[PDB]
Order: C-alpha cells, then structure tokens, then sequence
C-alpha cells in the first residue's frame, strides 16, 4: 500500500481448506530449466502473492544438482517467483545470498534477511527495499538460523526469531524487532519453550503467533506469542495431547503446556498452526516416523487445553505421498472482514528416501481456508523418480 | 492393434423376423464402432457408425448398440434382401480393424 | 477500463472472417519448453487479449506428458500467455489451479473460477482480483463442470453456467450470477433445453447468449439467452435444420426447435454460434463422425427458423486436418460502432487418434469477423507426429 | 531519481564485507541457456543495480563458444541482467556493441560507450538514454580502450578514461568529460603515472577516484583523481609497499609513490582500491603469479604512507581458487549517512589454465562493505570442469 500495515482483523471461521496455489515444479523440471530448491515458503506484497524458496544454485536436471541434500553452502540464495509457476532459471528473482530467509513486507515495501557463512562464523544481512542496510554477526557461533518462512510485520515493526547455538541442546533464540531495515530492540527468549527453531509466525488483532520447532526434545510444538507494539514476547507449548512435530511419539490423552512432551530427542520439521479458540486448527504429517502424508486437523482450543482431540479434519497429501516442511502465510491486503489463513507444504522428493537419483528438490502445495465445507482432495508432487534415470 | 472379433459367422434368421449380430472389440473402443453390410458380390455400405447413428438412408429397422467392448446390430422385419456379411469395424484409433463378417441365411 | 462494461453495441455485419491469432503450439514445443494443455480459448482485458487454456504439468516433450488425454488431475491449472505466442513454461502465468475454468474481465478486473476436487467432491473457487474470494462445493456430486471459455459481465453481474451431474442424462445445471467475486443469485436451468455443457457465450445489446452443449441426446446445440440485468435466462434449440454438434446425424430438410434432435446419444464437443436474425453464422466441424475440419455458415434465421440452409461460408480447418473445441469471445474495449465478432477453434493433436505418441495437446486458431469479403484460407495445426518419435 | 546525482557523502567506516551478489552463472549454464561473458561488472541505476559484462555471442555449452578465449571481435557486445540472476540468453539486455564499455547513470538516465572496429581503425560509440549520441574515432590507432566497470557522475558530468596504444610502453591516455552525452572537454593523462589500462572508481565527496592498471612496468597501481567540478585530474601510484597488481614482485619493506614498482613488465589485472586515510581498504589475487585467490586488506594511508603494510584483512576467494579482474561500485541512491563502499571480483574458468574446455567464461561475486565486523567465507565460482567433457 504506500502505508504501513496493522494486523485489524482476526482469522475468518476456518471451516475446510481450498487449493491456492500448485508448482508442479519436480513434474515440470524434468524437462525445463527448472532450479532445486528447498525451504519454500510463500509471502505477499500488497499487490501479488509470489513463492519463495531457497535457490541451490543448479536446474534439477545439471550435473551440479548432484548432492543438493546438504542444507547450506555458497551456492544457495532466497530466490522468489510468481504464485505457482515453476522456480525456473528465466524467471526468478534472486532476493539474497544465503542459507537461511524470512522475508516480509510491511505495507510500504520488504525485508529479506539471508544468513551466510561457515557455522562458525555465520552473518545476517538485512535487506530493506532491496538493499542491505543492517547485518547482524553470530553470537554463539554455531549455526546462526531464522524462520524460513515470511515474517510479519505491525506499523513498520517486524518480529524475526532467530536462534544460535545447538540443535541437540540449549541454543541463543533472541526475538529482534526491526523496523525499516534498522534493529529498534531485541530480547532473548524468555517463557517456558525449551529450545526454537524454524518459527511459522501469522498475525491478528494487533498480535503475532508463532508455532517453532523443538529440536532438542519436544514432540509438541512451542508457540511464542509476541507484542509488536509493546515489544514484548512469552513462550508456552501446545497444551492439545494431538502431537504434530515429526517423528514423534504415538499421541497421549493428556499432554504437557508448559514442558516438551517425551518421545523423540533431536529432530522435528518445520511446522504451523492457528491458534484461535474453537477455531483453531492444527498440522502434522500422518506419518509418526517420516515425512509422508501432510493433515489438517480442527483441535478446539489445542493451545490451552490438554485434553483436546481433534473434531473435524482434512487430508491434504496422502500417507502413501511425500511431504515436508509446512508454514503459515496470509494475503495481509485481500480485501474483506477478515483473515483468510493459508499455509504452505514443501513436497521433498529426492535423496535420502529416494536415493535413485542424487538430488533433493521440492515441489510446493498452498492451501487457504474457506467458511464453506468444501470436499477434499490429496495433493501430490507428482514425479516418476523413474524418468529421471 | 484393437482386434474386433464376430462369432458366429453364419446366422439365419426367417422373414419379418429379427437378428442380432454380436461384435466384440478387444479394449474399450468409446461405442466408436461402425457396421457395413456387403451385399452379395457388391461394395460394402456403411450402415451405422458410433455404434448407433445411422448413415443417410439406411432404414431405421437397423439398429445396433452397446458399450465397453461389446456391441452388437439387430434387424428387424428381414427382408429375403438383408442376405449378406455384415462387418464391424472399430473407428475409435489406427489402424482402423474389422471384424470376420457374418453372414445372414434367410430361413 | 476503471469502470464496468455494459454491453451497449450490437454485433458487426459478420461477412467473411480474417486470421487473429495463430499459436503454432505444438509445431514449436517440438523444441521449445511447451506446455501440454486442452480446452484452450480466448479472452480480453481492456488492455490487451490473451490465450488460456487448462495446462496439464509437463512440456510436449518431457516424459510426464504420457497420459496427458486424460482429462482431470491435480496437475491441471487454468494459464494464460500472450497473444498468439505460445503456452511456454517461462510466459504462462498460473491464473488458479482445476480442471474445469471459466474467465472474464468485467471492466474493472477479471474474474476466474477453477473448479476442482474427485468427482464425487468436487469445489469450484472463485478468484476476483488474483484473490480467492467465494467458493462452491458440489451439488449433485458427480463431476461438477462450467464453461472453457470466456464468460461475459454486464454492469458488474456475469452469469457463469455451471452443470454438476451426469454426462448420460439428465444432470443439474444452475446458471449464477457473480458481481465482484460474490455470489449474486443464482437460478436452475430453466426452459425447452435437455442437458448443458460447455456453454460458448458472447453479450450484445445487454443480453447473453450462450450456445452449449447436449450431452445426452442432442446433435442440434441448446442456446440460452440470459438478462443479466434482471438475472433471469430462458433456453431453447437451434430450430435450423444445420445441424453442428458433432458426432451428428446428417443433416435434415427441417428441424427441432423445442427438443432435441435424434440420432447421436451421449457426445459432442464444445462449439458456438453468432445468433443474429439475417446476420447469424454458426460453425460445427466438416466431418460428421470426427473432429476435423471446422466450417463457419452463414444460415440467416438458424436460432428461429426450422428450414434455413446455409447462404454463405467459409472453410476454416481442412477436412483432412484435425479439430476440436471452439467457444466465442470478442475485444468488448476495442473501439467502435460495433462489436467485432470472433472464435477460437481448438487443434487436437495426439491421442487418441494419432496415438503413435502418448500425449495430447492442442495448438489454437483465432478469427475474427470482417465486413469485406476477404478470400478465405486453411489453417493447420501444423505439426509431423513424426518427429517426435 | 529525476534530478543529477551529485556526491555529496564520503565513504562509510569499512570494517569488514558482507556478500552483496552472487551469480552461479558458469554452474548453472552446464544446464541452461546461459552467455560466456567476460569483463563483468556492476552499476546502479536510482532505481536497480545490475550486472553489466561483456557478452560473447553464444551459449556455454553451444559449439560456437570455442576459443572465446579473444578479447574482442564483432560477437562480443556490453549486456546487462538482474542482481544475482546468471546472464541468460532470455534475460539479458543488449547495452551496445563492442568489445571495451563503462556504463554509467547520471541521475537521469544512463550514458554506456562501447568501443569496436579492428585494432588498427576502432572507434568509441557513446549512448545516452539508449540512443547513439557521439562516437569517437581512434587517435594512436592501436586498439582503444576503457574503464571495464562503471564510471561516476557529478551533476551532469562524467569523467570516463580512455587509453589508446601500446601496452608495452607509452600509450595516448586521456580523461574525457561528458554531460549527457556530448563531450564537454577532454585533457591528457597528466601526472607521475606511467602507463594507464582499465581504472577502477568510484565517487566521494566531489572527486573521482581511479585505481588503474600499469601495464608496462606497475606492479603498483596508479591512481587518477579527477575534480569532476573542476574538469582536472593528477595522477600518482600507491605508495605502500602492499603491492597490489598481478602478477607482482613480492612486497618489499618501503614502496615508491611517484614511479612504478620495479619487477613485472608486460602485464597487470584490472584491480581497485578504497583510499580514505585510515578507512583505506586495497585487494589484491593472493597469489603473485597468477590469477587465484581475492583478498581485501586494510592497510591505513596506502596512497600517501610508503611503509604501510595492512592491519586487518579478509579472505574473498580462497587460493585454491579462480579470480580475475575486479572493480569498485557503490549504490549512490541507496539510503543513510554514507557511500557504502563495494566491489565486484570477476571468476574466470576455462582457457588458458583449465584447457580442458575450449571456452572461457567467468562467474561474478559482489560485496559491500559493513561498519560490523561480520565473520568471512570463501566464495568459488564453483563448477567442476569435468562435467562438461
Ligand atoms: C468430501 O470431503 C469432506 C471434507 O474433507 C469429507 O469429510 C471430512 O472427511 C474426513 C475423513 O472422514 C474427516 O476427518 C476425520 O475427522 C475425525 C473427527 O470426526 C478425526 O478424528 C479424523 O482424524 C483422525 O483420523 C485420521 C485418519 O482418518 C488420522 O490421520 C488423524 O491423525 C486422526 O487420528 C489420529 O489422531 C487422533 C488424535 O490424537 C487419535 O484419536 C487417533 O487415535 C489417531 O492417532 C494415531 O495415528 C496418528 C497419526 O496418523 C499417530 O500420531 C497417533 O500416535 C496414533 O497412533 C479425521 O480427520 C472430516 O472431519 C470430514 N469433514 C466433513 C465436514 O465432513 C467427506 O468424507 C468427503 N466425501 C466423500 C464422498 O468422499
Ligand atoms: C476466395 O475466398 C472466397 C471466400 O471464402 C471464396 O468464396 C466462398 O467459397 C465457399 C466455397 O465455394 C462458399 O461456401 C459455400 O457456400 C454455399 C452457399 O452458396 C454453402 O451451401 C456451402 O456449404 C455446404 O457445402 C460445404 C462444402 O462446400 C459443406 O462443408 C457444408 O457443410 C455445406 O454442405 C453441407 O451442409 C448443407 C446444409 O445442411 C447441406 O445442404 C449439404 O447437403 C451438406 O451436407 C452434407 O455434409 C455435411 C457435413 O459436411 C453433413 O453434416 C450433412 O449431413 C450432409 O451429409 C459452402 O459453405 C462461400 O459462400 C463463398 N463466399 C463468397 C463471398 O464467395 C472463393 O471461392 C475463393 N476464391 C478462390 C479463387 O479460391
Ligand atoms: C571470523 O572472521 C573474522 C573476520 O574475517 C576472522 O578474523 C579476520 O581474520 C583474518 C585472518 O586471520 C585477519 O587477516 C589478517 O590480518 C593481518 C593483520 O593482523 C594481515 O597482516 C593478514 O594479511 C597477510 O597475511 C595473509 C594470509 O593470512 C596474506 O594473504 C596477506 O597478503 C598478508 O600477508 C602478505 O602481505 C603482507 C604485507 O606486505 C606481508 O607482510 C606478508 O609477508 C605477506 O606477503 C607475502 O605474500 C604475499 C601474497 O600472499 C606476497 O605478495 C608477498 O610478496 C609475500 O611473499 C591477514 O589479512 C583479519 O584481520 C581478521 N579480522 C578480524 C576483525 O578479526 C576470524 O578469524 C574468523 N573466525 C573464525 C573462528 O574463523
Ligand atoms: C556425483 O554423482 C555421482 C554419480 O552421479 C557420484 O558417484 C559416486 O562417487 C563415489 C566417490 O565419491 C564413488 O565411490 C561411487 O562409486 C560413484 N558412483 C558412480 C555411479 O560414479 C558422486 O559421488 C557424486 N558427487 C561428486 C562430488 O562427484
Ligand atoms: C508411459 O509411456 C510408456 C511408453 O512411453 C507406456 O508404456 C507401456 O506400458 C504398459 C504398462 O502400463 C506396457 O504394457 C506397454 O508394453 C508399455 N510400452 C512400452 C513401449 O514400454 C506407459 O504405459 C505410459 N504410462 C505410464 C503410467 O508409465
Ligand atoms: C574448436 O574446438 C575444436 C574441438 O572442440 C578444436 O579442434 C582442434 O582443431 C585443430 C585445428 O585447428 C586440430 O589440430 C586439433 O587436433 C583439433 N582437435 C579436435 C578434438 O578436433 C578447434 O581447433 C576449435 N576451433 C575451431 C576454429 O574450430
Ligand atoms: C497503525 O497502528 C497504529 C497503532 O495501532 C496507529 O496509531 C496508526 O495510525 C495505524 N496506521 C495505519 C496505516 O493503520
Ligand atoms: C452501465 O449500465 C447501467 C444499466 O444499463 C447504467 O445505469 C450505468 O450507468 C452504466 N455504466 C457504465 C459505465 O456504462
Ligand atoms: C549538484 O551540485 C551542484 C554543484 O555542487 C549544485 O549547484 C546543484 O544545485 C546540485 N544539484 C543537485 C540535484 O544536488
Ligand atoms: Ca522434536
Ligand atoms: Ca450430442
Ligand atoms: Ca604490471
């Protein structure tokens, strides 16, 4: 807009999904200069939604796809492109150099953050109508990290978690408030999480919701709820006993608010939620051991209350399917009464699961909500590992 | 190749009475059959095509039907003049194959 | 414009028709990164006009184009691209994901529905300003269907045909009427017409006329007039013995105007008409059994008269030379006394026909109309399924 | 912006680089349809900044990029693409044709010069808002030269140095003043410099600074400061003993500020410089025979102090590495209190070293200067020869 945003509205009732946006990027790629890519996410402008990702810096079919598993090098860059059309070589915007983005606009114009560097000596560059103006150096030295998907931004103000330190311990996730490019506080995370990574954050009523990671030990997932106004932030777990991080531990019939829920020490996946009262609705792979199979589930108040089980649901990519990492996004200026919330998941195909061929890329799925009962269908990246040979 | 198959290959049927020729392709053909008759020592006519729609000027006492792989014709009222092989062809994708003929007796 | 558009001119005196746009599809995606699509067409923004058609995922030549005659997938996406280039990889712009659109621009910004889903559950979502703003689940549950051409807006109001329900019957067909995105009203069909598919509709003088298809029993094509003003709509046949559905019957010496004709059950293809009392030409293709050859006739009086034979016309595919789909659109913007009247003729390549290879695609032809008798040619396709072995 | 740049800030503190541009150009052209250039650079218009080079008229891959190795001939031709994007066939802007450019935006619009013709009978082509306005015949008729990066203009004025004659030994330098394309004067090369080829420069508080090339006996580099106000320039070396040319004899303990550096005769590398007093900032190759490793050092006073040796430094590309030429930009629109100072380092792969391949094309990596001290990373061209045998 030529103005800065406020989050006014809430979320609309979430009553089922609706396909919003499809890549076919892998299907595409087999036969057209397309790149790997990995770490989508998706992130609107005031005037046009686009598909982020970041770059491996090779088309799935070059000879320097070969072993684009490994997650950070100097060939990788956020790249962005147009709502579902292929990542292709012709047609993508580099945004910035590294191995880890958010991204978000804050009604005049956006932020895109890229960290780079060995894990030792990582940086953040902050970049502000496409130009860098602040950078940030490690702090803990052992792999800086942030987001991976959009930010979200109230009156200039822009929350961006990022954490340094050990994805097998205690690490330093400090929340920065930018506003503009510049840094206007940070404070270092305070509330009941035990560890953050990888932070799906949406905004309402002047509010910011994040749904992270618990790398360290923790089957559910922790939520940082951040004051963009006041500057402030807490940090609780989903109460519900409906574990949605992955692999995890088979689901209880009481759960844990305010610790990590035992199970599965030293992984997850990326990973959202809306967190609204009745209307709040969960995701989680269907797999408890792989990234396969991507649902949605209607857990009634899974925040707060540590007995809720889901009542409605919604299969999104089918168990016998690959999924990935999934996170929230929202057209902040489509017009109406409210939010209409949306989400994203990363379909990995590819190595280690499919080490017939020596790349890993993704395909992307979006999905936004609808207050209707639409019907479902199962979404698929849909490639034949077997042409590829 | 979609192979079109008739059994049997000889029929007889008495005047004013009726006869039904079964064909039989070897995948479904999409009712995209087509039936000609060769009278005795003559050019086939084309007969019915889409399993049903008659040509122009064939009388509608011809009447064929059927779906998937099964289809057959059926005459009505035979006149001592429907002696002859009927053929079914299928016309869905090349090469366009036929069937043996069936030859109708009159009795 | 920055303003609706109410249709205010009444059609051109069509007398012969001239080439507007020529795609060569299929001859240049022997070499070039092409998209496989089908059910292609034509619309025009106040600013320029362009080709959409259903993609299918995947380039001519990548090996994920084998098996692309089927219909509905989730690798579908109405795209659109350039006037006459054709549907690349790196130009089509992903307008919203199905297997069944509809699209038109009502003055202001356009409109685009992609209906999706299984069969048996499927939803159509409706896109307003690039943003999903309504959405529609199924009514009757098996196959829910609506125009593949362009749709025509009158102050706002655009009515869509949609039909749910089966292609060997009787099936549910509503027409709804949008203004912005919602949902204004809607009503069922009503009036002499059996069965509607793929409704080709054009606007003159505040009305809309859509040509359609009869699934069930019809060789003569249902029309139905719509006020879009009043939102009301009436069908009855094309009365002229020209029959122009195809497969047909051969045509006879008088006709049907309340009913269907007899003779071809459970078949068509989408075709059009320009319904204009003396000025009225409609097109089928040459062959009766097939889809090759596309013919325009000029048969004065062919919507009301039940014996008017062709007086003049114009051979625009050869019969020796494939078909199918053709719908209506004209430059509503362009300037004028009148409306220039124009169509689109699909080139379906592939199988089942020439089933050598296993794909389908299609390349699109484009006239419009001339008031000069300007001499006529054949235009092809183009492409030797021969080297693509 | 709609208005003449004037430079009215000075350098900002430069305390270590943070990566600003990186290409993958050479890694992803094994794949895609991408241009051997050479010669890169980059320029900022108000509004973008982008990657400038000079094509060669084929793809990587195409049979016609054999013994791209010549440096000029009627193929070659300045072209220009987005920040970071490789230089595509489908997205590269011809700027002009020849084989010598500096491009510069004044503001306004941007004046490019490309030079062509045969050594013997060349001549300059000045564009301005891309149109040809004034050209340039040779003067001492053996192969006329430029800058090889951006130029920089004050209010109207750009100064841009142009060297005609023999690279071994006494060559017709002059220093041409433009404003919007027309010549508004032009003096000779005056000063203690000895021989001049390819100045680097940027701008700063109303003067332009030029680090050139000595390639008859400089080891050293010469430097041309030019009153852009004042229509006047003087030229002399570098004084510290930081020797930064290629190839070099080794540095010694006290330098020479008023002649060339004794050692290698017949041969230089287009290098740059940042001279600010103790905010003085010069990069060298690591290695003094060849072409590998880039590495910045803060060696305070450089131009003035001949003992200076560096006090801080950092490592660009590693010396089990490619580099090449490299050359000073700044964004002079880019908001704040100062010039961030930046520069560019150009990976050439292929002949003559890596002479398994006919080709030679180059990669490009950009940095810009940070007032942190960011941690440093090594930054390849990275592909591997051997995929493309
Ligand atoms: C047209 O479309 C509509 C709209 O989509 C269709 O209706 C929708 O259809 C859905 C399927 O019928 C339905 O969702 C289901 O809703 C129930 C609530 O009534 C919900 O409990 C279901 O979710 C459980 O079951 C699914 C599989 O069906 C599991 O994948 C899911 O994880 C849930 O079960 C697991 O978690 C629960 C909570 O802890 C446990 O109670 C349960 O034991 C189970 O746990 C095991 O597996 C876990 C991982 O898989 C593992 O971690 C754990 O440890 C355990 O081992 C399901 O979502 C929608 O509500 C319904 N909506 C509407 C409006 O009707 C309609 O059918 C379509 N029509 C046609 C003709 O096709
Ligand atoms: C330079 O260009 C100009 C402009 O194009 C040329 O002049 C034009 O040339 C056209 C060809 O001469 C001419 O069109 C014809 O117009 C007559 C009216 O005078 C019209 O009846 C013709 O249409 C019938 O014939 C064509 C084949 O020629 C058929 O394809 C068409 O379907 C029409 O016949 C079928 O339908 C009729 C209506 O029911 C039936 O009466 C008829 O029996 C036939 O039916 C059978 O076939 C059907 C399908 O093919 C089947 O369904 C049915 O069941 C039956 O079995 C034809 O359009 C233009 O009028 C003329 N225009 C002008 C201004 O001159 C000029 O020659 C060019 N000059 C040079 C030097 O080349
Ligand atoms: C995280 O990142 C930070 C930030 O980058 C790291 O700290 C930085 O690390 C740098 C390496 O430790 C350090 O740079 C060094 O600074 C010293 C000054 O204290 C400087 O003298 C060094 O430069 C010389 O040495 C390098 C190799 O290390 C040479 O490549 C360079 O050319 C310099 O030596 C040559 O030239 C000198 C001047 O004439 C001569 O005195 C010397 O003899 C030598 O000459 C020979 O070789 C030449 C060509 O190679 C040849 O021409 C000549 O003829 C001779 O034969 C070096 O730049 C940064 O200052 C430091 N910055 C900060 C803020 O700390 C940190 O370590 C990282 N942390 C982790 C955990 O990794
Ligand atoms: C690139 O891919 C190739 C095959 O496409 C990989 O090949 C293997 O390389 C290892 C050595 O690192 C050998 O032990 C295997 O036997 C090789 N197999 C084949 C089929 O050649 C290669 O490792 C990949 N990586 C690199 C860096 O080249
Ligand atoms: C893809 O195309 C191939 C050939 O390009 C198809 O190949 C046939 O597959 C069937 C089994 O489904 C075999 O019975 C045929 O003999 C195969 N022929 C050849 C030449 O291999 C294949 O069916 C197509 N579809 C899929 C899903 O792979
Ligand atoms: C183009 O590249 C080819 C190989 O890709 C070069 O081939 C050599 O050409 C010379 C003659 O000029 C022969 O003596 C060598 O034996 C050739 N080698 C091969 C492998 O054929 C060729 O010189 C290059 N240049 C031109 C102008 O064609
Ligand atoms: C945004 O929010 C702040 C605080 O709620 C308010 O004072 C400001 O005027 C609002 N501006 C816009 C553009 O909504
Ligand atoms: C459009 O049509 C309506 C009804 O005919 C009329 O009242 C309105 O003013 C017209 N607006 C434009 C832009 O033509
Ligand atoms: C630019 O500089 C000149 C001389 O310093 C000054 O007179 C002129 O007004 C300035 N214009 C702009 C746009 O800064
Ligand atoms: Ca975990
Ligand atoms: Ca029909
Ligand atoms: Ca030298």
């Amino acid at each position: 807009i030529r103005d800065f945003n406020n989050l006014t509205k809430g979320l609309c009732t979430i009553n089922s999904w609706h396909i919003y946006g499809k890549d076919n990027a892998v299907r595409i790629g087999e036969d057209s200069d397309v790149l790997v890519t990995r770490e989508p996410y998706v992130s609107c402008d005031p005037d046009e939604c686009r598909f982020y990702a970041l770059s491996q810096g090779t088309t799935i079919r070059g000879k320097h796809s070969n072993g684009t598993i490994h997650d950070r090098s100097q060939y990788r860059a956020l790249i962005s492109w147009p709502l579902s059309s292929p990542p292709t070589v012709y047609n993508s915007r580099v945004e910035c150099i590294g191995w880890s983005s958010t991204s978000c606009h804050d009604g005049k114009t956006r932020m895109s953050i890229c960290i780079s560097g060995p894990n030792n000596n990582a940086s953040a560059v902050i970049w502000y109508n496409r130009r860098p103006v602040t950078e940030i150096n490690t702090w803990a030295r052992n792999i800086l990290r942030t987001q991976e998907s959009e930010c979200v931004c109230h009156n200039g103000v822009c929350p961006v978690v990022f954490t340094d330190g050990s994805a097998t311990g205690p690490a330093e996730t400090r929340i920065y408030y930018f506003k503009e490019g510049k840094i206007l506080k940070w404070e270092p995370l305070a509330g009941t999480a035990k560890h953050i990574e990888e932070c799906s954050c949406y905004g309402e009523r002047a509010e910011i919701t994040c749904t992270c990671r618990d790398n360290w030990q923790g089957s559910n997932r922790p939520v940082i709820r951040i004051d963009p106004v006041a500057m402030t932030h807490t940090s609780q777990y989903i109460c519900s006993p409906v574990l949605t991080d992955n692999p995890r531990p088979d689901d209880p019939t009481v759960g844990k608010c305010n610790d990590p829920y035992p199970g599965n020490n030293n992984n997850g996946v990326k990973g959202f939620s809306y967190l609204d009262g009745v209307n709040t609705w969960l995701g989680r792979t269907i797999s408890i051991a792989s990234r396969s199979g991507y649902e949605m589930l209607k857990v009634p108040n899974a925040l707060t209350d540590d007995k809720s089980k889901p009542t409605q649901g919604q299969t999104i990519v089918l168990n016998t399917d690959w999924s990935g990492y999934s996170g929230s996004f929202m057209d902040y200026w489509a017009e109406g009464e409210c939010y209409r919330a949306c989400f994203y998941v990363e379909l990995i195909r590819g190595r280690p699961k499919e080490d017939k061929v020596w790349w890993t890329s993704n395909s992307i799925v979006s999905m936004c909500s609808s207050t209707e009962f639409l019907g479902q269908w199962d979404w698929p990246d849909g490639a034949k590992i077997e042409y590829f040979l | 190749d979609i192979v079109m198959t008739q059994s049997p290959k000889f029929m007889s049927t008495s005047v004013g009475d009726r006869v039904t020729i079964t064909c039989k392709a070897s995948q479904d053909v999409s009712t995209a059959v087509v039936w000609y008759q060769q009278k005795p020592g003559q050019s086939p006519k084309l007969l019915i095509y889409w399993a049903s729609t008659r040509h122009i000027g064939v009388p509608d006492r011809f009447a064929g039907s059927g779906s998937g792989t099964d289809y057959t014709l059926t005459i009505s009222s035979v006149q001592a003049e429907d002696l002859a092989l009927y053929y079914c062809q299928q016309h869905y994708s090349p090469p366009w194959t036929f069937g043996g003929g069936t030859k109708l007796e009159i009795k």
